Formats: C-alpha cells, structure tokens, sequence
RNA sequence: UAACUUCGGGAGAAGGGGUGCCUGCGGGUGCGUAACCCGCAGGUCGCAGUGACUAGGGGGGCCCGACUGUUUAAUAAAAA
RNA sequence: GGUCAGGUCGAGCCCGGGCUCCGUGAGGGGGGAGAAGUCGUAACAAGGUAGCCGUAGGGGAACCUACGGCUCGAUC
RNA sequence: ACGGCUUUUCCGGAGUGUAAAAAGCUCCGGGAAUAAGGGCUGGGCAAGGCCGGUGGCAGCCGCCGCGGUAAUACCGGCGGCCCGAGUGGUGGCCACUAUUAUUGGGCCUAAAGCGGCCGUAGCCGGGCCCGUAAGUCCCUGGCGAAAUCCCACGGCUCAACCGUGGGGCUCGCUGGGGAUACUGCGGGCCUUGGGACCGGGAGAGGCCGGGGGUACCCCCGGGGUAGGGGUGAAAUCCUAUAAUCCCGGGGGGACCGCCAGUGGCGAAGGCGCCCGGCUGGAACGGGUCCGACGGUGAGGGCCGAAGGCCAGGGGAGCGAACCGGAUUAGAUACCCGGGUAGUCCUGGCUGUAAAGGAUGCGGGCUAGGUGUCGGGCGAGCUUCGAGCUCGCCCGGUGCCGUAGGGAAGCCGUUAAGCCCGCCGCCUGGGGAGUACGGCCGCAAGGCUGAAACUUAAAGGAAUUGGCGGGGGAGCACUACAAGGGGUGGAGCGUGCGGU
RNA sequence: GGUGGGGUAACGGCCCACCAAGCCGAAGAUCGGUACGGGCCGUGAGAGCGGGAGCCCGGAGAUGGACACUGAGACACGGGUCC
C-alpha cells in the first residue's frame, strides 16, 4: 500500500539490509546456508551407501492404492544408522537374504524424500553382494555367496 | 509533502494526455521544468508553453498535441557515461531511437542524442516517448 | 499468542478458542512438571 | 495536512501578485515604521501589529515596502523592531507555545485524570522541541538552550 | 564464587595467591619530626613467618518441621 | 663441557571455571502417519441454541456459560 | 539375390619416427574381412488401440495416475520412437522462479499494514541569485603479471592445440587539465508546504462540582382475599406469619428512555439528563506574523474494549462457578426458579480483541450526478427569528457511476488508477505460535521464536445443480380436511424369508 | 596515548619504568560457526546466483607441540633436542 522503499540514491545500506533480512524467509536458502540437511542426513551427503540387511518387511500401499511393497532394513556401515530400503523388481525380495551386504541409493522422489505410494521409504537397493539387482531380477546374472 | 516538482509535472502531463486534455498547468514551476519543456517542445512532443507569475514559484501553461505515449521522471538520477546509453535506452524505451532520455549535463539540459553527439555524459532526469 | 486468522475457519477443524485453551493447559502442565510453576 | 490531526484545511490568506506598494496608501515608510514602534510599545505582537495596520490604517502589508537601509531587503515588522531595538528576546511562536504548555501543566496538576489534555500537552511539547531544534540550527537560540517545564515558569513570568 | 530463590538470601558457597625480620620512602587526619591507620621498593633467614597462643573442614540428594523459641528437674530435646 | 645459583621461552601432567557440541537414560508429554474400532454429534442450511475473536470459569470428548466486540448472519 | 568397387579400421611386413622403444606418419601383400548398444512406448513427450500371462496379488508410478478376469499404463513376444560409442539411476549448483523481485514481486476478501499516536538516528525534501568543484561528466600520464575469454592470420590433414597481432577481463586505485546542469557545502533573497495569532460560530472531545428524570429492589402503614410467578406443557419457587394487586411514606445502587439521524466530536480504544468552572483539537473567514522550521520513522515513550489480579469501599438489577426443577436414551447445556466472584467509586497492575474500513501515513494529477453536517458569500421570502428557500467556495460524512484497475466479488477525487517518498510485514499446508533460551508481570499471562518429521495440496472469487427443521407461488384421494368400506385379532388359499 | 630507555637488521607496548584514562561498539564491538585468499570456473538473454582441489601468483604445514646450532637466507619435509 505504498511505493516500494527505499528508493533513494544513498539508501544502498538499507536496501541491502532489507534484502538480507527477507532472504531468510526462503526455506531453500536457509537450509543450504545452515546445512540442515547435512545435520540429519543418514548418508552424510553421499549419493550411495553400503549396509547390511537386518530383516525383510512389507509395507502397505497408500490409499487409494492397495498392495504389498517389499523392503529391507539396512544398517549403514558409515555410522550404524538403520534405514528402510525398497527392493524394485518383480521378484527382487527373493534375491535378498539375511546378513547380506547391499548398496542403497536415493529414490527419485520430490525434493529428496519418498516417491509414489510408499511414504517413509527414501532409498532403494541397487547392488546385492556387488551384483546389480536389475540383472539379478532379469536373470542375466547369478547371485554370489556372501 | 512535495518532493519532486518535475515528477509531478510529468505525471500530470501523462494523465492529461491519456484522458485527452489539450491544455495543462504545471505548478510550482522551476528552471529545470522549463528546460525539460524546452527540450520536449524542440523534439515536437508538446506545443507552446508560457511562464506565468503569481507571486510564487510560478505556473507553466502548456499546450498538448496528443503526441506523447508516456513521459516520466527518472529517480534516482543515475549518472551515465557516453558509452552506457544503450542499456538505459533498452530500460526506458520501446525501440531504438524511439523516445528521448532527458539528461542533465555539465553543458546544460539536453536529450541523450545531443549528449552522444557532443560526446559528454550526465545524469538521467527524465524520459519521454 | 501470535495471530493466525486462517485457523479461525471451521472447515475440517475444531474451534480455535478451545484449541488455545487446551494448549494453555498443556503449557501450564509442562511448566508444573518442570518445576518452574 | 495538519501536523498531528492530519486534516486538510485550506483556509488562509490570498495575496494578489504585487511588486510595489499600492498608490492609494496614504502613509509613507517613515510613518509606517513609527506606527509599528508605537503599536509594539502599546504591547501587541507582530501578528497583531500587522492585523491592526491592515484593518484600521489600511496598510495592506509592510512587506510591500523596500527597506531604505538595505537595497537587497524588503521591509518587515521584525526587521523594523530589531532596527529600533524592540525585537523579542525569543521567537514569538515559541513564547506562545511555552506559555500555553505552562498553563496546561498548571491545569493538569489539579486535574491528573485529564488524559486527553495530557496528550494535547505532549503535542505542544513536541512542537516546542521542533521549534527549539530549528532555532538552535539557525543560531537564534544559545547552543546550550534546552526546554524544561520547571524553568519555563520564569520565562513565562 | 554455583544450583535454587520468598530477590532479602544461599555466601566466609566452592576455589586460588600472600603473610617473618631489616633498610628506606610515600599517603590520610593532624600546628606537629605527638598518636593511630593504610601502601611502595630493596636486602635477608628457616622445613615451616595467623611459626607459640588464638583459630570454620567442605560439597551434592532425600524425609520431617517454615523460622527465633519451649518441653518430660533425675535414661527420651525430637518429626512433639 | 661437568657442578651450583639466578633470569627467560616453555612441552607434558594435575586441579578449578567458561564455551562449541556429540551419545544414552527406566519413565512421562504432545505431534504425524496409519484401514473397514468405541462414545456422542461440535461446525457447514436459521445445521435444529447463528457462527466467530478476546478474557474468565466449568465439562468423558467434541464442547457449555458470563462480559465486551465483528458479520466471515438467514428470516423479517 | 546376383555382379562389381575401395580399405577409414583389423592382420602381417619395409622405412621414418623416438635417449632407446611404443604410438603416429609414408608404402607393399590378404580380405567386407574385425566392429552397436542404452533408455522409452497413457499425458506432460516422439513412439502400438496388436497378441500371450497375472487379476486389488504381482507390480508400475519424478507429478497426474494404472492394476478388481476385455490392462494401449504390470511381465513377456513381435512392431515403433530418441540419442548413439554411448545411454540410463542417485546426490549437488544455475536456469526454470517476477517463488528473493535495484532492473523486477506482493499485503480488503487468498501468506502478509504494528490496536493507535508522539518522536531519535537513518532515508527522502519547496522557488530564485552568487561562490567552491566533494559527488558527477570529458580529456590525458602510472598501474590492475601470465594463463584463461573474443576476433583475424599462420603451423600440426581441417579441428581440438599452439604461435603472431588487435580487443576484452581483473567489478577498481592513483598523478594532472577542463566543465558547472543536478546532488553536497558556504552566503543572500522569498512564501506556496508546515507552524503562530486574531474574529464569529459547531460538536455525546476530556476532568471536576452541584442539581434532576422515570424505572427497579427492600422496609413500614392502610385496603383486600386465595392464589401469584413461570413454560411449548410443566415443575422448582413465593404465599395464610395474609402473597399477586392498589394507595400513603422511607431507604438504597446502577442507567440517562422517545427526540436520535451511512448525524456530530476524538489518533485509536471510545464519548448521549441539566447547570457552573477548567481544559484539548479541528473547520471556516483572514493583502496578519515566522520564513522550509517539512514527511516517514529502526531502537524508545505514551494512550489503550471487555475480562482478570492487589488494597480499601459499595452492592439495587443482571449474573461465570454452584444448588434445585424440567426435556432427553443420556443433557455435566439450551428452558425455568435461586445465586458467589464480577459488573459501580478511589489509588495501581495486566496491555489483550473479528482493537475490522480485515485497506499504514504525507504530496500532485485523472468525467460527473445526487443527500447530509460546519463555516463563508450572493439572491429571494419573512411572523424580522441564532427563521425559511435556491445557487456558489472550502472542509467532513454516504450512495450511484465514466475512463481506468482487478481472478472476480467490487473499488472508482474518501481509489483497491498513474507518479514522487518512508517505515512494518509475507515467501505452499501442517508441526506451531509449539520446544529450548532471553526479557517483562504478583499471577493469569505478554513479547521474541525455531527444528526433526509429515503432506499435494491447503486457500480465494464466481457458475450449474442438489439440499435447508430459509422465504414465497402452485399441485396430488397411491396428501390432508369432511365421509363410505376395510386390513392388523381366527381358520384357510397363494406368494416370500427361514429351516 | 605520552615521557625515558632496552632490544631488533629495522619503526613500533615488541618489552620495561613512570605519568594519565583512554581505545572499540546497533554504520554489528566481543563472542560463536564456517572457510586458505586471488586470477578464475558453472549457470543464466542480462541483472544475478553458486563454487573456488588440479594450472599460475601469494600464505601456511611436515604425527600434536615447544626449543635452539650452523649459515646471507631456517628455529629447517628426506639435519638436531625434549615432552
């Protein structure tokens, strides 16, 4: 309800102060500057991580969908934190056993979180015993022993 | 309160041109306003203008010809060199050499075209197109 | 308390006055538990 | 608009554009100065002196007459008083504001519950401080001059 | 010089350094080179300088009674 | 270069007090997801006592009542 | 499929290359001989409405969405579309995003104007004249290494790469000369903005003091007998110790009925009996006075409904809590009968509201028309009234409306239009105005104020329909009203549910 | 900050004796977090935003610290001493 201020020739200090003050309302800038994601990231800013399978679980699909989604509980070697990782594939869960090391990798959801009808799951299994889960599911490669 | 008599004059001229008036009065008057009006009259944007004494700063009676699309003051009065006129032309004008940027220079008040011809800079005070 | 007039609308939510009363009761209970009285 | 009420009243004087005194003025510069001195000795302020000159003596304004002792200046009531050694010690508007602030404080000490009059007093003190700032900048008041209600009583008296 | 707090306290919380003798200066009140008190620099001795005498050990939780006070003279001083 | 004295820079160890954090702790508090549970029906129509804000007091729960206020109130 | 042709590449040799090797380069022999994968196929987005399998499972899905026995969306086969020695997946930065807005965003109803004023630094500031060149502009010396960037030519086959020249970059610093329009600084002269003063008027503006107005409650006396009150219906309650009701007196505490009006005065909150005293502000008419003294204002100060708290008074009527009577399946309520705090005065604290015009404040400009309040001017009436009617100017206060604005509702000289200023606030919905910390308060509470995690919407305006224990017009014996005969009670015929 | 010195290759509270209360700060002191600085690099039509390991210049370090000898140059990565 007025002309946007300050506009004077010698008001650069006030203009800069106003811009700096109101740039903190931007959540992206604030998170990047304060390193909030690094403070709570289980992967410690890594694109991929390695861990050990603790157990195999199934998750309800969110409404209005319905179905089982097979996932595993993985304890990261980096810091021992326990996360839940999805197992993409028609028969992926069959190829994953107990006490098997796996490579978990982010899921391409909005921002950096979950995707689809499986909230609470942010990671997916890519490699099992240094063998790719896609090739394991498609049958081109045979799972090793470890 | 009143801060920019020149900006008031240019806004009044623009409003009267939009509403279709033929004659306007500028009050209070000043020598900068007179120089600006002289430049616009030379470039053909306004008709005859006359100074009237009233025991005050004075009044300017101006005749309009319906040739102005938009006239406005430039604040802050940015200093500009000879080689920096292109960006201000892009900022304030629709096409190249369309309007005039009224600039206060050390040799007087003149349009940016005459300033470029003389090879001198100044401070942007107005724009008319 | 800061003003959030968007919360006074009753579409799919209970009354803001009673929400405020419940929150104040909770705050007093927490202070009493912490001993600040 | 107004300083505090923010109203847009426009009542005031409308002086015609003039450069010389009108030809029908009977008195001259010397008699005008003598009349100004006589009215000041009678005890009128500058505004009342000018009003009396306009009303009774038919003198439209003293400012229309050129100063005989200064070619670069026009005549003025305060200038005449100061050249005759009768100018007020402090500016008249400041004196009036201080006087009515003192009177209002005297009323308020008997009526402590008059909060509206107290706000009026606060506005009067703000005006006083504005004028004091201006006169300090212009050198019309000593650099150590300050407004204090307790010492304002002696100035009023 | 802490938690806590009734903002008064807790508190001398806790904790750390110094302390003799000799030589000579400075300061306060004072007329005073009378009397009392407070500092400074240097030298020096012992294991130890408030050298004897005089002279608190301290801190953190819980129960009860708010506190000072009174009581079974002659087995109970307390939460009574 | 040994030995005895001072004078300095000074690692390491110990004690006390600040600051930046990090891990956990039986047990409590609200918050969010959960799908086809129990109690009542608070709001949306004048929602069946118009709704709502501020303060205050009560009630298993939505909620109820008192004073001041708005219409983001239907009929008249 | 047939008949031909070369050899980039591959294979085997000779020179040249290299410190010596290797690669490369020139030449001979053989021969198409040695060489294509990755994602995708519902939209966004180019590509199939084909077939086989699963059947709310398995699965897919960045988002919207698909899958329930006729799946173009899952798996597979056959087709196809994109790039191609590359093609997918994840994290990070920029653009996308005018969702960080100097250029260049918003704040009536969607996120957002401090509840309201005074004012300090800062920022922005009226007209003219002279002086200085600090900012500003022009010219000229010393610089801001190279590489990197752009162009032309030249050398490795062209290119990448390198060389020779020109320019740019290092957001600038510094030695001098010139200019004076604007800003800054110093001086002079002004009145337009803002203040001061005078005149006649307007107003529930505020404080203090004194007189009233009915109404209501209680007490006394007289009259008069049986009910009174209250509700949809009742009941609790009052009443024989004489109630409700009428009349003659006494006492008390709140509040100022009609007139009263999108009327008036205040920064806002708020302010209606009369008279006297004190006191604040505004409008009008001013050839009056000062001479830019101005606007907004981070911190800070003052005022601030109701309610609540501390201390002392008062307490008629209402009335949180509470007690009792009703209704209901239940009714901790709505209804009724009582009633403490409170509502009232004095000295203080709290500083909160849908404190709303959901719209910060100053200035200039952009058609009008029509009410009303105050002042002034002109004209006409007059019972000569401080009276009436009409017209004009200024300042307040309403409605309709043109240009224009907006998503629209609507705003539209009292802008939510265009322009010149200043401060405050907003950056998807929750978590949350919460947790921790700090300040103020006797307390209740007030101000400041996040994260982890969760979510694809939340939110606004408007349209069609449907509904309302909303309002109106109508219609109907599968509605009623007025009537005639019946079913439902018994046996049986028949058709259902169940067994 | 000063008056007088010491020391240094050199000026200097760098240090010492004496004399005063100064110096910094809402135009963001002090404290805390992060970080080698620049030429440059990535992106965008531009304004701008983000990064600043590889090459060049400048600065630091040689397991964490503290000391010294020799030399124009070190308190010295492939010399020395102690913890």
């Amino acid at each position: 309800p007025g002309k946007k201020a300050p506009n004077g020739e010698f008001a650069g200090r006030k203009l800069k102060l106003k811009r700096k003050k109101f740039r903190w309302s931007d959540i992206r800038y604030k998170r990047r500057v304060l390193r909030l994601k690094e403070k709570s990231d289980p992967l410690e800013g890594a694109p991929q991580a390695r861990g050990i399978v603790l157990e195999k679980i199934a998750v309800e699909a969110k409404q209005p969908n319905s179905g089982m989604r097979k996932a595993v509980r993985v304890q990261l070697i980096k810091n021992g934190k326990v996360v839940t990782a999805f197992c993409p594939g028609d028969g992926a869960i069959k190829f994953i056993d107990e006490h098997d090391e796996v490579i978990i990798e982010g899921i391409g959801g909005p921002k950096g979180g979950s995707m689809g009808d499986i909230p609470g799951i942010r990671y997916k299994v890519v490699k099992v015993n240094r063998v790719s889960l896609k090739e394991l599911v498609k049958g081109r490669k045979e799972k090793p022993r470890r | 309160t009143l801060l920019d008599p020149l900006a008031n004059a240019l806004s009044h001229i623009t409003n009267s041109e939009r509403v279709g008036k033929r004659e306007v009065y500028i009050k209070p008057a000043s020598k900068l306003i007179g120089e600006v009006l002289r430049v616009m009259q030379k470039y053909g944007y306004i008709g005859e203008f006359e100074f009237i004494d009233d025991g005050r700063a004075g009044v300017y009676r101006v005749q309009l010809l319906g040739r102005i699309n938009k006239a406005g003051a430039i604040k802050p009065r940015f200093p500009v060199k000879v080689s920096e006129f292109e960006k201000w032309e892009k900022r304030f004008l629709p096409a190249f050499e369309f309007g005039i940027l009224i600039v206060s220079t050390s040799q007087g008040v003149m349009s940016h075209k005459e300033a470029i011809e003389k090879g001198i800079g100044g401070r942007l005070i107005a724009y008319v197109y | 308390m800061k003003r959030r007039p968007r919360k006074w609308k009753k579409k799919g939510r209970m009354r803001w006055k009673w929400i405020k009363k419940r929150i104040r009761r909770l705050k007093r209970q927490r202070k009493k538990e912490r001993g600040l009285i | 608009a107004r300083m505090h009420a923010r109203k847009r009243g426009k009542s005031g004087s409308k002086r015609p554009p003039r450069t010389a005194p009108p030809i029908w003025v009977e008195y001259t510069v010397e008699e005008i100065e003598n009349l100004v001195v006589k009215l000041r000795k009678e005890g009128y302020s500058t505004a009342m002196i000018g009003t009396i000159l306009r009303d009774q003596y038919g003198i439209p304004s003293v400012k229309l007459f050129k100063d005989p002792d200064n070619p670069n200046r026009n005549l003025t009531i305060t200038r005449i008083l100061e050249k005759h050694g009768l100018a007020p010690e402090i500016p008249e508007d400041l004196m009036f504001l201080i006087r009515r602030a003192v009177n209002l404080r005297k009323h308020l000490e008997q009526h402590p519950k008059d909060l509206h009059s107290m706000r009026g007093l606060q506005l009067i003190e703000s005006k006083i401080r504005r004028l004091v700032k201006y006169y300090k900048r212009k050198g019309k008041l000593p650099k150590n001059w300050r407004y204090d209600p307790e010492t304002a009583k002696l100035l009023v008296r």
